[PDB]
């Protein structure tokens, strides 16, 4: 039965009433997709309220990557969303985690010029 | 705002059982999707997280001295931050706090409840 695949597909579209409707009907929010990727992991980045909603609803934050070891904290900080990365963060989000090549989400952050993310991630350190 | 309450503290034996509660009201939002933690104060010593659990209460860190003896939990639907604690030693005689552990690492606040004192003798 595919609810977990439309949970994640509905996150990473950025579907805000899509996910609202879907947890509320029971799609388990830490259920995998066919990558072994959580509705948190796909995510559109840019929608810190489906992030919000995803983690009210009992999501994890800190659920890695089965190859690259990419964490959602790893992402919203390549992608430069600071909202986003402030909801993960406040969640439990471990910010000292390195992806499969030794980086912390600060390294893609200084590495991309995204400032507003690396001072935030400074400063929480 | 969050009101955090502290209660389960007390005197005990070297060896014994206590488990403390930490009950939110107010901003129970706010509560529901923060990582928690609980700190002790020992007399003449600083401030320490012990113990820290994300929003969805099924992911957990813990400073060594306590870790297998102490389990941090939550109850997400009655706003409620447990810490379950066996084993107890005279080194774990502190006043013990519950607050915001945002990245399940220590929280910057001048905002603190009264705390429950957890007194250990040998």
């Amino acid at each position: 039965e595919p609810s977990a695949d439309w949970l994640a597909t509905a996150a990473a579209r950025g579907r805000v009433e899509e996910v609202r409707a879907l947890l509320e009907a029971g799609a388990l929010p830490n259920a995998p997709n066919s990558y072994g990727r959580r509705p948190i992991q796909v995510m559109m980045m840019g929608s810190a309220r489906v992030a919000e909603l995803l983690l009210l609803h009992g999501a994890e934050p800190n659920c890695a990557d089965p190859a690259t070891l990419t964490r959602p904290v790893h992402d919203a900080a390549r992608e430069g969303f600071l909202d986003t990365l402030v909801v993960l963060h406040r969640a439990g989000a471990r910010l000292d985690v390195r992806d499969a090549w030794g980086r912390l989400p600060v390294d893609l952050a200084e590495e991309l010029g995204h400032r507003d993310v690396a001072r935030y991630l400074r400063a929480a350190a | 705002q969050v009101q955090l309450v502290e209660s389960g503290g007390g005197l005990v034996q070297a060896g014994a059982s206590l488990r403390l509660s930490c009950a939110a009201s107010g901003s129970t939002y706010m509560f529901s999707i923060s990582a928690m933690g609980w700190y002790r104060q020992a007399p003449g010593k600083q401030r320490e997280l012990v113990a820290a659990i994300t929003s969805g209460g099924g992911d957990t860190n813990y400073a060594d001295s306590v870790k297998g003896r102490f389990t941090i939990s939550r109850d997400r639907a009655k706003n409620m931050v447990y810490l379950q604690m066996n084993s107890l030693k005279p080194e774990d005689t502190a006043v013990y706090y519950c607050n915001f552990a945002p990245g399940l690492q220590s929280v910057r606040s001048g905002s603190w409840g009264q705390g429950t004192q957890v007194t250990v003798s040998s």
